[PDB]
């Protein structure tokens, strides 16, 4: 009558976490599959929220992440409440890497009554002085965006703010990935702004403006000083990266003679001071299309 | 050992747990769930679920339906509102039999806090003065006071 | 995102490891894409092959080949030095190369794409630092010997009480015209 599952118990206090540790794996094969019968479920929440072992709670939560959740228990496995309350804490935890951390898998995470008041929460953990954290933030909304995108409502703008408060390049740049899905309008206020200072900057985030403009001319136009204005400046464009998008760019926009010769000019040159042949390939390609 | 403090711990049945966890206080959203602490003593070390009584919660409890080892009744000393119903539901804990393995403590709290009954008042209110294949010595506590407590506990553990 | 998966390969029409960033579907995706890998399409060499707009994109590194996949256009240079860049990293990741040792660091080698990437974003550099920021920490330590210490006070106080108790223009103008 009797199961390894409980062979696997007894090797958890063997060890403690080692053991477990090793449980996980196996848990993870097991779990791989699809597979394994549920009883364990007790165990780990016996222990687990009176239990540290970050590791393995990372494991374990992980674990949950990409398993089921909305499980035929529920929904949940029905505490989806009340373990969050000291993850929740966790989340809230003074300690930002750890916070971080589980706004990583936050990002993964999207489990509604938990999350409710842990809106609160995170709103809490953006303030830390931790680009990462705040970093984390803007994944984890994404998530929302999509999933529950109203649990916040205002949040727009409010993010459109909050750039103003920030400065952080690594962050912004996510903050326009995300901005213009929101809503690009703050990002072209903001773009107005901007139209100096880019030259300036660091590439990623200028890329990301790129995509955006392009999908609004074919619906419509009547825009274009302001922005000419820049884009001259643009025409500088120096990294390779910058240089591969900024003829690319060009030509969606633009075909005038002048302009065939503007962005032919940068391939030939690039060309030549080109290398892998796999992209040199590629522009043809396009340039066949051309 | 499995030590139990149910209600709805909202109210600073928290507090109370968080008065002896840290010394300090509900600095928390009042919190539905398992709230855990080891204590150790007689190196028994006590594991507390502050959990409270509030709907789900009270409802759903089966993977803690298992044997109990300890009992806290964390008390609003000014509720002498739910007990009578409490009792109520209470019989079913009696009508456990895991639930019979624990010499316990019903805990006083809330006293300043408003007020609170006679010790024999609640005694037969919640239904408590009825036992007897547990044990059943009674001590108040506040949650901004208690003391002696201890000797309450000191037979339980000890029984 | 700029990449739905990662997946970390050997020759064996396997691909040793991998992680969906997404899940709806099922591995027939990943499934089919696996098998896809494995067959290679008897197809010589080439580091690179795209076909029918995705990119496969890989690198031997021996028997292995370390797989990242798109679709729709890329800056190159970035995305070698990722793929090389893996090529520098596993040895200290999940140890050497042999796929058991990976096979007890999977948790680490998955962490490690995360945290490389978020997303198709290049995160940092050093991966010492990379470490560091999880499950090697600092701030939880600092905040933890204090609090419990000071807990521990309360409880040791507490164990007695129970005790006892020009050129733009060039251009516009033209462009004007």
């Amino acid at each position: 009558e009797p199961p390894s599952e409980i062979s696997l118990k007894n090797d958890l206090e063997k060890g403690d976490v080692k053991s477990k540790t090793e449980a996980l794996k196996k848990v993870i094969i097991m779990i791989l599959n699809g597979e394994k019968l549920p009883g364990l479920l007790m165990t780990i929440i016996r222990f687990v929220l009176p239990l540290q072992d970050h590791t393995i709670k990372k494991l374990l939560l992980v674990f949950w992440e990409i398993v089921p959740k909305t499980t035929p228990d529920g929904r949940l496995l029905h505490e989806m409440i009340l373990v969050c309350d000291a993850y929740r804490k966790d989340l809230q935890h003074p300690n930002e890497f750890i916070r971080g951390s589980t706004l990583r898998f936050l990002c993964k995470l999207k489990e509604a009554e938990l999350l409710e008041p842990l809106m609160p929460a995170i709103r809490a953990c953006l303030e830390h002085r931790h680009s990462y954290v705040r970093r984390n933030a803007v994944l984890a909304i994404y998530t929302i965006y999509r999933n529950f995108e109203h649990l916040i409502p205002d949040a727009p703008e409010l993010i459109h703010d909050f750039l103003v408060n920030e400065k952080d390049a690594s962050c912004k740049r996510n903050a326009f990935m995300m901005l213009i899905h929101a809503d690009q309008d703050r990002a072209l206020d903001y773009l107005s702004t901007c139209i100096d200072q880019v030259q300036t900057f660091g590439d990623i985030l200028q890329l990301v403006i790129v995509e955006l403009i392009y999908k609004v001319c074919h619906a419509n136009p009547s825009e274009r000083a302001r922005f000419i204005r820049c884009i001259y400046n643009l025409l500088q464009s120096s990294s390779p990266a910058v240089k591969y998008e900024a003829a690319g760019t060009l030509v969606t926009l633009s075909s005038a003679p002048t302009a065939i010769k503007a962005a032919a000019q940068c391939y030939i040159d690039l060309i030549i001071k080109e290398s892998d042949n796999n992209v040199k390939l590629i522009v043809l390609d396009r340039l066949v299309e051309l | 050992m499995r030590i139990l403090m149910v209600g709805l711990d909202g109210a600073g049945k928290t507090t109370v747990l968080y008065k002896l966890k840290l010394g300090e206080v509900i600095t928390t959203i009042p919190t539905i769930g398992f709230n855990v602490e080891t204590v150790q003593y007689k190196n028994i070390s006590f594991t507390v679920w502050d959990v409270g009584g509030q709907d789900r919660i009270r409802s759903l409890w089966r993977h803690y339906y298992r044997n109990t080892e300890g009992v806290i009744f964390v008390v609003d000393s000014n509720d002498r509102s739910r007990i009578g119903e409490a009792r109520e539901v209470m019989q079913r804990m009696l009508n456990e039999d895991e639930l019979r393995n624990a010499a316990w403590l019903v805990f006083a709290n809330k006293q300043d806090l408003p007020e609170a009954m006679s010790a024999a008042e609640i005694t037969e209110k919640l239904g408590l003065h009825s036992i007897r294949n547990r044990p059943w010595f009674i001590q108040a506590t506040c949650a901004t006071s208690g003391e002696g407590l201890y000797e309450g506990l000191e037979w339980l553990s000890n029984s | 995102m700029v990449l739905l998966a990662a997946a970390v390969c050997t020759k064996a029409g396997k691909a040793i490891v991998s992680r969906q960033f997404v899940e709806m579907t099922r591995t027939r995706i990943e499934g089919l894409l696996a098998a896809f890998p494995k067959l290679m399409n008897t197809g010589k060499q080439h580091t690179f092959v795209e076909t029918e707009s995705v990119r496969y994109v890989y690198q031997p590194m021996e028997k292995l080949y370390m797989v990242l996949i798109t679709t729709k256009n890329s800056n190159i240079l970035e995305d070698l030095e990722t793929l090389r860049l893996f090529s520098r990293v596993i040895p200290e990741y999940c140890r050497a190369l042999e796929e058991n040792e990976i096979s007890e660091h999977c948790f680490d080698l998955i962490f490690a794409f995360d945290e490389i990437v978020a997303l198709g974003y290049r995160e940092n550099v050093n991966l010492a630092q990379i470490r560091t920021f999880t499950e090697m920490d600092s701030h939880e330590e600092k905040v933890f010997r204090a609090v419990r210490e000071t807990q521990e006070r309360e409880a040791k106080a507490e164990m007695r009480r129970k005790a006892k108790e020009k050129e733009v223009d060039n251009f516009v103008d033209k462009l004007k015209s």
